[PDB]
């Protein structure tokens, strides 16, 4: 099952950032399933090698997940970040430095 | 219900392309 990169079916990242900010703002709590998608989300720019728009992403949700402050969006942002971690490491062994 | 508690779920169900 192997799709260019989209969440939600938007691939556009205006249309994701737009996604990801909604979520955010909208939703106090974050379900594991979205974090899950967010988490394949990122991989999939990985495997699609758009690194690019990866970056973009990770700091874009730093932005939200960190304006929110709480502790959930703290972990999440975390969490996503130890799959970009060990799977940029699985497929190029090159990471990307977040901070 | 009819569409989950995820948010992503309901956006890409939403969307109907």
């Amino acid at each position: 099952g192997h799709m260019a990169p989209n969440l939600a079916g938007a691939v556009e990242f205006n249309d994701v950032k737009t996604l990801l900010r909604e979520w955010i703002t909208t939703i106090s709590d974050p379900m594991e399933e979205d974090i899950l998608q967010v988490v394949k989300y990122c991989t999939d720019l990985i495997e699609e090698k758009d690194l690019e728009k990866l970056d973009l992403v990770i700091k874009y949700m730093k932005r939200l997940m960190q304006q929110s402050v709480e502790s959930v969006w703290n972990m999440a942002f975390d969490f996503i970040l130890d799959n970009v971690q060990v799977v940029l490491q699985q497929t190029y062994g090159s990471t990307l430095k977040v901070t | 219900g009819s569409h989950k508690k995820s948010f992503f779920d309901k956006k890409r169900s939403e969307r109907k392309w």
